[PDB]
């Protein structure tokens, strides 16, 4: 069984979530062959290598056996190699990025929550074209020598921002609306800290960094397609304070025609739960909800 | 017959503290690639008028450091004091030098807060500034126990390992001192 | 007597600090007892060891 | 002639070693007992000035003759008392240098002798050899 | 002691390719160009084995073949005195107080705490290095 | 639910520690059998002295036999 | 031959035999003692932490935590069992046993010796003592990532004494690390050559080597945080590039400062296999290649750590991860070969030594999973590295630890802690560790990241949860056993009169008296091998092993 090789790794909705749970699943097998291996030698030696009752000479006092030694440099070489191959071939599928996606998403994190902006949407059809882009406001955020390169630290001028926005807040899931069967870019900023853009259903992950360009930081990531519908829960998974683990999110696929008409929605000034509610979607993420502001059962 | 033991110690060490200047390189290093094609960046000037001759005086009391090891090594006590008390004063105007250069440089807008630039400066050449100051009190604490007792093999070890110190430092200072005032 | 002062400098919680010179005003010196008893003994020890082997 | 697993060291130290899971010393008493033991030898020398011993073992066939060659074993034998038993003999041994003579060890080493003859009917080695040096102990003075 | 250093020559050339692997790797086909912070710790990684193995050279070249680098000594060949070891010091509890007063001083930023914890260290580190060098007392 | 957790939490360790500490604590140690008088004496010669006080003619003795 | 005894070993010392050498001892043996209980104190009180955390997480919602005390416990956690139990403890059996293994009187400099323990303990009392402060210690992660250390994002004094206590602890590892070089190149024994030294003394020496490299640069990196904190210094800014700064030196200290806690645990079972086989370690010369390649591969796979930042060379670093598993492969076929065709017995120290063959490999072959970029794309910052790091450190500072601890006891104490209260501790600790340490595999894998102080009832967690949190639970309790031998065997065990206990020790340890004297050795015998106690007790076998020793 594959769910059972898979040691709770979830099936995934995206070609390269289907790559990556191959590579596990073959890597898995690998490993516990070979722990099979040295279990079943460690355990041979134990139960019939024990000393007996009638030996009174101490044992043959051998220490080195060339050949052998030789042998066993070579198969884990080879063993790894053929793993590091495999490896290579995955996350170059996995890395890869298409210069004509049809949904661009702008991450927002900071502390301690999520934002999430709509920059662009271009279907490969041309039954759907959307420019969100933001720029006067992203030019309000200069700060004006400057400690580094002439800017200061509040500068925030790294971060994007878009006319159609979904806020995240402590009484409120951010859900974000991604239409299904279409590629879609991820752009991954952060206000203040470290966070973590993790979809468990992706089967992958990338840090959300304050600066990510001087940072060296690749922060856009492109995922082929999704294949089916439904809500997927999203967690940080980076250290980012108090609220590490009280900030997660929500992804929400629909059809292309519901995608469409929930954008609309938002144009016409709907909030995202009442333009979830004009497409017959749950108003609130069904995967999780808000944790309760108190700090704990004591209070 | 034998290595000397606080020798290999020393030498040991020395190879280990030039990792704790490794972590700063980095620092100047890391900062130099995010300048955006200014470094040093504005108002920061800085003057080779004053870094040259303060730099100088700093690899001369090297030469001055191995003058007293021979003495050292050769038994002359009196020797090896007269050279190492001429190497702490030459030392000790290093570090009056160095920290001249720190006062106009404030003056003008360069501090640690002020800049990026400011903190990778005042951070390496700073910490190293600090290393010349432990080398001055090795130089007092030695000397202050060559007063105490006769001028033993032990006591001659303790000398030449002060010197590696003295040498380990000024062959910083040079990598900084390259680092810093000509690769910009 | 500078808790408060203590409490601003070093960070620590001013009831805390009324409540460890409290307990610490029964227990401390009991410490100090204890471990000086031992101290002074191990001193004389110490005397001791060059008196039969030298120094 | 040396034990499995012992050697002669160059500075005339014998090296020993024991198997894995073994003991060195194995006498056969509990380990509590033999600590009484060594605190009534220890603190009953030191009341005393005097080393007490205990033998445990045969003593011939005249047992008074055996316990005297055995305290010359005892260090500082001059000054040390010594009660030799023979469980297979039956019979307690008390052996003391010239040191100690005079200084009331006479009145105390019959009571020695009565205190670990009773205990020794019932069945008991350790006490009756822990009652006979405490008694002898008591009525020895450190002159 | 020719074993020593050639334990520090085969890590020093290990390091040095590694430094130029990775400052060439990253040169190319890597954002942001050369990685500095990685590079200047493997460059001075390099620098660690080369002072304590070329240090090790040239001692090892200056004496013959020590009792405990020959293939065949006797225990005999090894008697003599080997050294000064200290035999018991309070100073480095001192030293030890004296470097972590200090550091809770420049924890919580008390100035005047650093200062005195700096001036007990230099004091407990002239102890130490004074102890068995204070003559008798001249009255 | 919530009784049954802390059920788990709290007695899985107490049970487990009891039945490990039965299987092991119950076997018979190195330490040999306290010697009995009815038995022979067939071991070695024993001869126990105290250190103290820190460092051959007889003074007299006694007989004894029970 | 009549030769007089005491009825039993005094139990203690007299009154002050003890507080003026704690404070004045330069003897590495009393020195080494000291380092085992303050690193087994500084264990029991970092598992007090765990348990509280992994109480809070059997169950959803916050029944007596915050988030903020939850953040504190992991990360003081972590520094309690990184750097105040796992790395001291390295240098607490190198002071235990290294200058008998080469034969040397005692260290090259015994109050630089001394240094380093009062260094190491008040520094970590330093970095401890965040807790007595009114906003708590550091919560940021033993990782310390960056900006989130920074005063506008940690304001409080108890990052500030993290950063602070660690400086002065790491300096004294830095001394002891010198230490240990200079004792291991001037202070052998006469015919003791560098391939004639214990696998222990080797793997202390390649790892004094590691400490140099990774430490100072540790410190370096903790002043310029000290510096943005206090001078308001722009050496980690994000717009400066310190995001990725303070990543890349903090990973080149880390991953180097594993192995410091790796291989002296990997030669202390190398000591034990042999001894309890009847048989000479197998691939006695390969093994030192083994450690020095580990060695060497360990100082530039730094940023394996950093697959999900997106700002590394994910090929250079994933395939020189790769080649880490070869070596680390080479030694348990060695190990593995040591206890083929032996005569096995399982004591308590070979028992444990065992445990860590087991234990380890499922750590390691995580490792390898891990290693790649694409798995690790899904698995990172959750409960699988969790899971890996666990087992495999646990099998190298607890299980190859107690297997020391038990191993040296009689050494240096002249007394055998008790078998059975023994096998009772290690089947103990093996099925908690097991049980605890299981379910976080597929934990990670279903979501549940780490770090995280609350889950939600509908998020699947809780079954998997209780079952790890009645296994650590395990984990405490098995804790008493060991604590009460060790107590109880320190006056009342039973007395060690030989010189090798174990009947058949290799290493010069085990050729002098249990404990050994002052100078560590009253006579020395001829070194012709890597067992020359082993010659030394068996004369006759000398001819054989040389005869027998190649196949
Ligand atoms: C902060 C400062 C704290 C205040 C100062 C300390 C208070 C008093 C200290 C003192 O006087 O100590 C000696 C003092 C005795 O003074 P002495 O007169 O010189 O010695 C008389 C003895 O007869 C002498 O007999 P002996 O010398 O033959 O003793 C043999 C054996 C006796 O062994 C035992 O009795 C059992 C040992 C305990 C079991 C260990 C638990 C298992 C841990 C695993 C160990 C693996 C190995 O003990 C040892 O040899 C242990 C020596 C190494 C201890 C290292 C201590 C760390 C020093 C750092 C601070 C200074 O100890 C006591 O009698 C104290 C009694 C109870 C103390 C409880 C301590 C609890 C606190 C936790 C400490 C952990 C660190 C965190
Ligand atoms: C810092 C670490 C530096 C020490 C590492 C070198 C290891 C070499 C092993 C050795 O020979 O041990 C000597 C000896 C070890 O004791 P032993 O086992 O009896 O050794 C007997 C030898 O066989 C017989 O040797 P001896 O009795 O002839 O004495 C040898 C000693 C004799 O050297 C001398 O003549 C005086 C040197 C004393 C060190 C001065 C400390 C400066 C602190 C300045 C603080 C303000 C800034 O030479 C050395 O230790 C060579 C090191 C050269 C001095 C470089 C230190 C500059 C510090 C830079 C600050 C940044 O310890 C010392 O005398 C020095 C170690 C003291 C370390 C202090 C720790 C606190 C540092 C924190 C400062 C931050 C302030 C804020
Ligand atoms: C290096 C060695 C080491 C050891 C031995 C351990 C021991 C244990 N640790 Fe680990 N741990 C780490 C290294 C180690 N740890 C590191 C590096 C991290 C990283 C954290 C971070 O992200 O920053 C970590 C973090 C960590 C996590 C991740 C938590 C999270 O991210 O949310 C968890 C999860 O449960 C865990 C649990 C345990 C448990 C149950 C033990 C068991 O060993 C505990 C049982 C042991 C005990 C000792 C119990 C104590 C029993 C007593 C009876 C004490 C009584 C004492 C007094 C009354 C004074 N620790
Ligand atoms: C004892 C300490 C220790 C040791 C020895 C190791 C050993 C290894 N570790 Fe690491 N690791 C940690 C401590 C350790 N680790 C810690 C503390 C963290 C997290 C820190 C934090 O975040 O707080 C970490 C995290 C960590 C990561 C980053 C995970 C992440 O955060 O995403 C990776 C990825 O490459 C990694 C891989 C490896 C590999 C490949 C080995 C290899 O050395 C293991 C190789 C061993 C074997 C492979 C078994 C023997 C081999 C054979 C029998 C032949 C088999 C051959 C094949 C299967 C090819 N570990
Ligand atoms: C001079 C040394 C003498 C020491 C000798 C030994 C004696 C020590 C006894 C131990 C004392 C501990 C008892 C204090 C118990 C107590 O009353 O305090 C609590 C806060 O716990 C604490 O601090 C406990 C930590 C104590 C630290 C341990 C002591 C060791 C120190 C002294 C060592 C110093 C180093 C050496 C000095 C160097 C000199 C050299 C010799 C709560 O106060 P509060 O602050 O109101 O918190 C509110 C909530 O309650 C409420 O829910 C809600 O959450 C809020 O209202 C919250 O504010
Ligand atoms: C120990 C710490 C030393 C104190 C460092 C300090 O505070 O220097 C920063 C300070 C800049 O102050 P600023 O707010 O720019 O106002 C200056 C107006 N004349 O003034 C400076 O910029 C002076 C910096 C001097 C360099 C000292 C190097 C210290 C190295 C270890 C840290
Ligand atoms: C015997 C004194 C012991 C000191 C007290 C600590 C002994 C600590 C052991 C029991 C308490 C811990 C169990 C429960 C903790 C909890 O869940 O919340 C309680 C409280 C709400 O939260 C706290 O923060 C409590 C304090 C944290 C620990 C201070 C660390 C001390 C630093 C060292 C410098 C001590 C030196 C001793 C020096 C010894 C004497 C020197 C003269
Ligand atoms: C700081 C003064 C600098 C003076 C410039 C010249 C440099 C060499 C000075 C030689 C001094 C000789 C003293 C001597 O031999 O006395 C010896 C004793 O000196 C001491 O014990 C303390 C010396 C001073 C300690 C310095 C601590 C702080 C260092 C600060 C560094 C900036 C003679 O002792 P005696 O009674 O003759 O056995
Ligand atoms: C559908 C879920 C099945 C459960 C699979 C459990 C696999 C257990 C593997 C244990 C491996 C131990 C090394
Ligand atoms: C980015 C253009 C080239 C920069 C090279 C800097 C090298 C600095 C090394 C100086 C070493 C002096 C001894
Ligand atoms: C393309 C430029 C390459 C520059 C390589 C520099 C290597 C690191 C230099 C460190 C110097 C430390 C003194
Ligand atoms: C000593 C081995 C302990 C193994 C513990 C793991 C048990 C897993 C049970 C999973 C049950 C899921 C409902
Ligand atoms: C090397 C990976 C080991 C994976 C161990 C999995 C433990 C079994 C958990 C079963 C949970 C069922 C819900
Ligand atoms: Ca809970
Ligand atoms: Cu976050
Ligand atoms: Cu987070
Ligand atoms: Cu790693
Ligand atoms: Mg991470």
């Amino acid at each position: 069984w594959s769910d059972a090789l898979a040691l709770g790794w979830p099936t995934g909705i995206t070609p390269e979530a289907k790559l990556n749970r191959e590579l596990w699943i073959g890597s898995v097998i690998a490993s516990f062959a070979v722990g099979a291996i040295v279990w079943g030698l460690i355990f041979w030696t134990s139960a019939f290598h024990r000393k007996k009752a009638t030996d009174t000479e101490l044992p043959r006092q051998f220490g080195y056996n060339m050949p052998l030694e030789l042998t066993l440099t070579v198969i884990p070489f080879l063993i790894i190699s053929v793993l590091f191959y495999f490896t290579v071939v995955v996350q170059e599928r996995m890395m890869h990025k298409d210069p004509n996606p049809e949904v661009v998403i702008d991450v927002t994190a900071f502390q301690w929550n999520w934002k999430f902006g709509y920059q662009k949407i271009a279907f490969a059809d041309g039954s759907f074209d959307y420019d969100g882009a933001d720029p006067e406001r992203k030019e309000a955020m200069t700060s004006r020598v400057g400690p580094i390169r002439g800017m200061t630290p509040e500068d925030r001028t790294y971060l994007n921002f878009d006319k159609i926005e979904t806020l995240g807040t402590s009484s409120e899931i951010p859900v974000l609306v991604l239409p299904a069967g279409k590629r879609i870019e991820f752009v991954l900023n952060s206000a203040d800290v470290i966070h973590g853009f993790w979809v468990p259903e992706f089967l992958f992950k990338r840090d959300v960094l304050p600066e990510p360009k001087a940072n060296n930081s690749d922060n856009v990531f492109q995922v082929s397609e999704i294949q089916q519908t439904g809500a997927f829960v999203g967690r940080c998974t980076e250290m980012c304070g108090t609220f590490h683990a009280m900030m997660n999110f929500e992804v929400r696929v629909v059809e292309p025609n519901d995608f469409k008409a929930y954008i609309d929605q938002r144009n016409a000034g709907k909030t995202n739960a009442e333009a979830l509610a004009a497409i017959n979607q749950p108003p609130l993420a069904i995967t999780t909800e808000p944790f309760e502001s108190r700090r704990g059962e004591l209070v | 017959n034998r290595p000397n033991m606080v020798s290999v110690g020393t030498i040991v060490w020395l190879s280990s503290e030039l990792m704790f200047f490794a972590g700063l390189f980095a620092m100047y290093f890391t900062a130099r690639a995010q300048a955006g094609g200014a470094w040093p960046p504005e108002p920061t000037e800085l003057n080779l008028a004053l870094a040259v001759p303060v730099t100088l005086v700093l690899i001369a009391s090297s030469f001055t450091c191995q003058m007293g090891v021979f003495a050292a090594e050769r038994g002359d006590v009196f020797g090896l004091r007269r050279w190492y008390v001429i190497t702490f004063l030459m030392g000790l105007f290093f570090v009056l030098g160095q920290g001249y250069e720190y006062i106009h440089l404030v003056e003008h807008g360069t501090t640690i807060p002020g800049s990026a630039y400011g903190s990778v400066f005042y951070l390496a050449t700073g910490f190293h500034g600090l290393h010349v100051i432990g080398g001055l009190v090795a130089f007092v604490l030695l000397l202050a126990r060559t007063k105490m007792s006769k001028f033993t093999p032990a006591q001659a070890t303790a000398a030449i390992v002060v010197s590696y110190y003295w040498h380990f430092v000024d062959i910083v200072w040079i990598a900084l001192f390259a680092t810093i005032y000509f690769v910009r | 007597c500078m808790n408060d002062i203590i409490a601003l400098k070093f960070h620590i919680s001013l009831n805390a600090t009324t409540w460890i010179g409290r307990i610490g005003m029964v227990v401390l010196p009991a410490i100090v007892y204890f471990v000086a008893y031992r101290w002074a003994i191990s001193l004389q020890r110490s005397d001791r060891e060059v008196l039969e082997h030298g120094v | 002639d040396l034990p499995y697993g012992s050697a002669l060291t160059s500075s005339g130290r014998i090296s020993a070693v024991t198997e894995p899971g073994e003991l060195s010393v194995h006498y056969p008493f509990p380990t509590m007992d033999l600590v009484v033991l060594d605190d009534a030898l220890k603190y009953g020398s030191r009341a005393a000035k005097a080393r007490f011993a205990v033998y445990i073992g045969p003593l011939g066939a005249d047992t008074a003759a055996t316990a005297r060659e055995i305290l010359a074993n005892v260090p500082t034998p001059e000054n040390a008392v010594l009660l030799a038993v023979s469980p297979d003999q039956r019979a307690i041994e008390v052996v003391y240098g010239a040191d100690v003579k005079g200084r009331g060890i006479e009145s105390a080493a019959p009571l020695g002798v009565s205190a670990a003859a009773a205990s020794f009917k019932e069945g008991n080695l350790i006490d009756g050899l822990i009652s006979a040096v405490r008694v002898m102990s008591a009525g020895v003075s450190p002159a | 002691m020719h074993i020593e250093a050639r334990l520090f020559e085969i890590l020093t050339a290990f390091f040095a390719l590694a430094a130029v692997v990775y400052a060439v790797l990253t040169a190319m086909f890597a954002t942001g160009g050369v990685e500095w912070a990685g590079t200047t710790a493997l460059v001075l990684t390099t620098g660690l084995t080369l002072i304590t193995g070329t240090f090790f050279r040239f001692v090892a070249r200056r004496l013959d073949t020590r009792p405990e680098d020959y293939e065949d000594a006797e225990i005999s060949d090894g008697a003599g005195e080997l050294g000064f070891f200290a035999p018991h010091s309070w100073w480095p509890i001192l030293i030890s107080l004296s470097f972590s007063t200090a550091a809770v001083g420049a924890a919580l930023w008390l100035p005047w705490l650093i200062a005195a914890g700096v001036a007990f260290v230099i004091t407990s580190v002239c102890g130490l290095v004074f102890e068995y060098y204070w003559g008798p007392e001249k009255h | 639910s919530t009784a049954l957790t802390h059920g788990l939490i709290g007695g899985v360790p107490l049970v487990l520690f009891a039945v490990l500490a039965l299987i092991f604590l119950t076997r018979k140690g190195p330490h040999p059998d306290t010697y009995k008088m009815s038995d022979p004496w067939t071991h070695a010669p024993i001869l126990w002295a105290a250190e103290e006080p820190r460092e051959v003619v007889i003074g007299g003795g006694a007989s004894g036999k029970w | 031959e009549l030769e007089a005894r005491r009825p039993f070993p005094e139990r203690m010392g007299p009154k002050g035999n003890l507080i003026y050498k704690l404070i004045t001892t330069t003897d590495h043996k009393l020195i080494g003692i000291m380092y085992c209980v303050v690193c087994f104190a500084f264990f029991l009180v970092g598992g007090l932490m765990a348990l509280f955390m992994r109480t809070e997480l059997a169950m959803p919602g916050l029944q007596f935590l915050s988030n903020e005390q939850f953040n504190q416990l992991f990360t003081m956690h972590g520094t309690v069992m990184l750097l105040f139990y796992a790395t001291p403890i390295v240098f607490g059996f190198a002071n235990l046993v290294l200058p008998l293994q080469i034969g040397a009187p005692d260290v090259a400099f015994p109050r630089l010796n001394a240094l380093s323990f009062w260094l190491f303990l008040f520094g970590a009392l330093i970095a401890i003592a965040g807790f007595i402060t009114p906003g708590g210690a550091a919560d940021f992660g033993w990782t310390a990532y960056s900006p989130l250390t920074d005063a506008i994002h940690s304001p409080g004094a108890g990052g500030d004494l993290w950063i602070m206590g660690l400086a002065v602890g790491g300096l004294g590892t830095i001394l002891g690390g010198v230490n240990m070089i200079t004792t291991v190149v001037c202070m052998r024994a006469p015919g003791m050559t560098m391939f004639r030294m214990p696998i222990f003394t080797w793997n202390i020496l390649v790892t004094s080597i590691l400490v140099l490299i990774a430490f100072p640069i540790l410190t370096a990196a903790l002043f310029g945080l000290a510096a943005d904190r206090h001078l308001g210094a722009h050496i980690y800014d994000p717009a400066n590039g310190g995001v990725l700064l303070w990543q890349h030196l903090f990973w080149f200290f880390g991953h180097p400062e594993v192995y410091i806690i790796a291989l002296p645990f990997f030669g202390i079972v190398s000591e034990i296999f042999p001894v309890f086989s009847r048989k000479p370690i197998f691939g006695y010369t390969t093994l030192i290649y083994a450690t020095l390649a580990i060695a060497a591969l360990s100082v530039a796979v730094w940023a394996h750590h950093m697959y999900a930042t997106g700002a590394v060379l994910l090929p250079f670093f994933s395939f020189m991860t790769f080649l880490i598993a070869v070596p680390t492969g080479i030694k348990f076929f060695n190990w593995i070969g040591t206890m083929w065709k032996g005569q096995l017995t399982f004591e308590t120290p070979m028992l444990f030594s065992v445990g860590f063959l087991i234990t380890f490999l499922l750590g390691g072959l995580s490792g390898v999973l891990l290693a790649s970029p694409p798995l690790d794309f899904h698995v990172t910052d959750s409960y699988f590295v969790i899971a890996h790091f666990h087992y495999v450190l646990f099998g190298t500072i607890v299980f190859a630890t107690y297997a020391g601890i038990y191993f040296w006891f009689p050494k240096m104490t002249g007394r055998l802690l008790d078998e059975r209260l023994g096998k009772l501790h290690f089947w103990l600790t093996f099925i908690g560790f097991h049980t605890t340490f299981l379910v976080q595999h597929w934990l990670g894998d279903e979501g549940m990241p780490r770090r995280y102080a609350d889950y939600l009832p509908t998020d699947g967690f809780t079954t998997l949860n209780v079952i790890s949190t009645v296994g650590a639970f395990i984990l405490g309790v098995s804790m008493l056993p060991f604590v009460w031998n060790v107590f109880k065997s320190w006056r009342y065990g039973e007395p060690v009169t030989v010189d090798d206990p174990w009947g058949y020790g290799n290493s010069l340890e085990w050729a002098t008296s249990c404990p050994p004297p002052r100078h560590n050795f009253t006579e020395l015998p001829r070194i012709r091998s890597e067992r020359p106690a082993f010659e030394l007790h068996y004369p006759h076998m000398v001819e054989r092993m040389r005869a027998e020793a190649h196949v």
